[PDB]
């Protein structure tokens, strides 16, 4: 899969859209932060329920785009 | 490509470093928001570029188009952008816009220009029956019997004061959505009633399902009189 | 190629493929660049350089200004003579009651009255076709002619086709009864 060592968000919810057909769209304080951690992108979907668990940010997918919020 | 390109301000900032061959500008997009994050649109004769960020959304009430029927008209337009879906509601008339925002802010135009052409447009047709009565005559009928002036109103005298005002649909006598909802939102008081003497039949008039639905009521309304005899 | 506009123009009294000749015969279209449209509905969308963008904007603008003077309409009259009944309200003065028998003319007249409103269907160019059929009910005006037991009727080009498939179904021959 692919491990996320102290990079930032902007580049990591930006490898979510180079798998994903559909794009992914942060905020301003959801580009902010970074991250450290195995984070498959095999399930756009499904990884984003485990970011509310790890990164603690709110995501809605309206079916052809992701919202991510902080 | 024949078709120029034009990018936007963003779009036009970042590099790329990769093995990116020319041999089909529209197949080679749909990687590209898979490598550099950009969003892009094929109106036909140009492509538009934009940045990802940049992405806007709508909300556009619809009047006197239906969802699918929305659907169907960007299919033979030609503008209609598979990549990227409308987002319908069937029991609402609305949609929702996702995308670039010559897109988007294109068919927010859209839907606001196809409501103001069918308000001209007007949705009822009236149609004509004529029902053969076989049970009574027709017409108010007065009995001179020297004692009192009795008066016997008809069936197109009866159902006419029943009906009379009343801004509403009827129902159900006891003994495509949107486009069948405001059809079915008939007033009741327009409908029309005359008698016609000389061939014993009535003529009515009512948009297409209370011309049969009055006719549901007159079938049941005049049954064959019996004889007394008296002594 | 960064200064291209776009453009969104309603047009009332054009259809979208009546646009498209228009620009054939004037030779101030742009093969390379075609304009978008869309079958059911009223508009068409620009993309090209700014002074031809803004040229066929004002071109919409000056076509339909012109086509709401001229009225699309165009009633004809029908004859119809009659075969089964005469025509004109008979009375009949049988000593006991006054009774009145309306004719055609005065029946489907008061059926009619007000209502504006086409007509649909008896039960016993989509823009250019959608407002011919948004007729009023109201404006037919029928008037009893007896001495070719006749009508005379007036309507847009399918009315007084469809009345007519109304009153050839309203005339039947009468029949005898004899009594003792």
């Amino acid at each position: 899969g692919f491990v996320a060592k102290d990079d930032s968000l902007r580049t990591f919810f930006d490898a979510m859209a180079l798998q994903l057909k559909e794009p992914v769209i942060v905020s301003k304080m959801a580009a902010r932060k970074k991250i450290t951690g195995n984070f498959e992108f095999h399930d756009p979907n499904a990884l984003l329920e485990k970011l509310s668990l790890q990164l603690g940010l709110i995501w809605y997918f309206d079916g052809q785009a992701i919202y991510i919020y902080d | 490509l024949k078709e120029p390109v034009i990018v936007s301000k963003m779009a036009a900032r970042k590099k790329i470093t990769g093995n990116f061959e020319f041999h089909d500008p529209n197949a080679l997009l749909e990687k590209l928001s898979l490598q550099l994050g950009l969003i892009w649109y094929f109106d036909g004769q140009a492509i538009y570029i934009y940045d990802a960020s940049e992405m806007r959304n709508a909300v556009v009430s619809l009047r006197n188009v239906s969802l699918n029927e929305f659907n169907n008209f960007l299919k033979r337009s030609g503008l209609y952008n598979k990549n990227y879906p409308l987002r319908g509601d069937n029991r609402k008339g609305t949609f929702y816009v996702s995308g670039p925002p010559v897109y988007v802010d294109m068919v927010v135009n859209a839907a606001t220009m196809m409501d103001k052409q069918n308000d001209g447009i007007e949705l009822g047709r009236q149609k004509i029956g004529v029902m053969r009565l076989n049970n009574t005559f027709v017409g108010d009928r007065t009995y001179n019997l020297r004692d009192q002036k009795m008066v016997i109103p008809g069936i197109a005298t009866a159902i006419e004061r029943l009906l009379q005002g009343e801004e509403q649909p009827l129902g159900n006598i006891v003994s495509m959505s949107l486009q069948e909802a405001l059809k079915q939102n008939a007033a009741a008081g327009n409908i029309k009633i005359v008698a016609y003497p000389d061939t014993n039949s009535l003529l009515v008039k009512g948009t297409a399902e209370q011309v049969h639905f009055i006719e549901m009521l007159v079938k049941a309304l005049d049954v064959a009189k019996r004889h007394v005899e008296l002594s």
